[PDB]
């Protein structure tokens, strides 16, 4: 378990002197990522759980919504439908991805949600046959429990 | 100056340094011995005679001799 130690001690070090716009992520781990201008979720703080496997960087790390969010890839319980998320072949995780960069997926996620991954049917629906309405209640959702 | 292993961003593991460097011209990470067998044992991709799987960076052919 060396290999964790040194990644977390240099991925903890550059998110803390240069980490992603809008994207935070300190010592389990805390990550916050803020809501994204020109989305629902704009003006919204999203706090996220990051816990890092025992065989990280050979595993991608767990995370998950500890803010309720408004998401056709995010349920309920703030799990995350993401493929960097999971390993091989069914998913996308390699150790040249870090904590870094699975957080700016998981932003670019909500800035452009996909439909064709859905974990929440009835807001995957709502996104593709009524954005408005959609766009709506994710805005209501933001201002009643991210802010 | 001398660079991290690609894989556990750190330069010296276990008095082992990088000295696992992918063939590809247009990628050449560094890895150590340890974290390429490690990631590439896993992969259903990979085959052992020396072991050959895929670079974790840009997914071209690489060779890892052990010793
Ligand atoms: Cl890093
Ligand atoms: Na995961
Ligand atoms: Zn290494
Ligand atoms: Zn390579």
């Amino acid at each position: 378990g060396m290999q964790r130690a040194s990644r977390l001690k240099r991925e903890l070090h550059m998110l803390a002197t240069e980490p992603p716009p809008g994207i935070t992520c300190w010592q389990d781990l805390r990550a916050q990522i803020l809501g994204g201008a020109n989305t629902p979720y704009e003006k919204g703080v999203f706090k996220l759980e990051v816990i890092i496997p025992e065989r990280y960087p050979f595993e991608p790390p767990q995370i998950r919504f500890l803010t309720p969010i408004y998401h056709p890839n995010i349920d309920s319980a703030g799990r995350i439908c993401l493929d960097v998320l999971k390993l091989p072949p069914k998913g996308a995780w390699r150790p040249s991805l870090n904590i870094a960069t699975v957080l700016t997926s998981i932003q670019l996620l909500m800035s452009e949600p996909n439909p064709d991954d859905p974990l929440m049917a009835d807001i995957s629906s709502e996104f593709k046959y009524n954005k408005p309405a959609f766009l709506k209640n994710a805005r209501q959702w933001t201002e009643k429990h991210a802010r | 100056f001398t660079m991290d292993c690609g894989i556990c961003y750190a330069y010296q593991l276990d008095g082992t340094i990088p000295d696992q460097v992918c063939d590809n011209s247009q990628c050449g990470q560094p890895f150590h011995q340890i974290c390429l067998y490690e990631w590439l044992r896993g992969l259903l991709t990979s085959r052992q005679s020396i072991i050959f799987g895929e670079c974790p960076y840009c997914s071209k052919p690489i060779t890892l001799k052990m010793s």
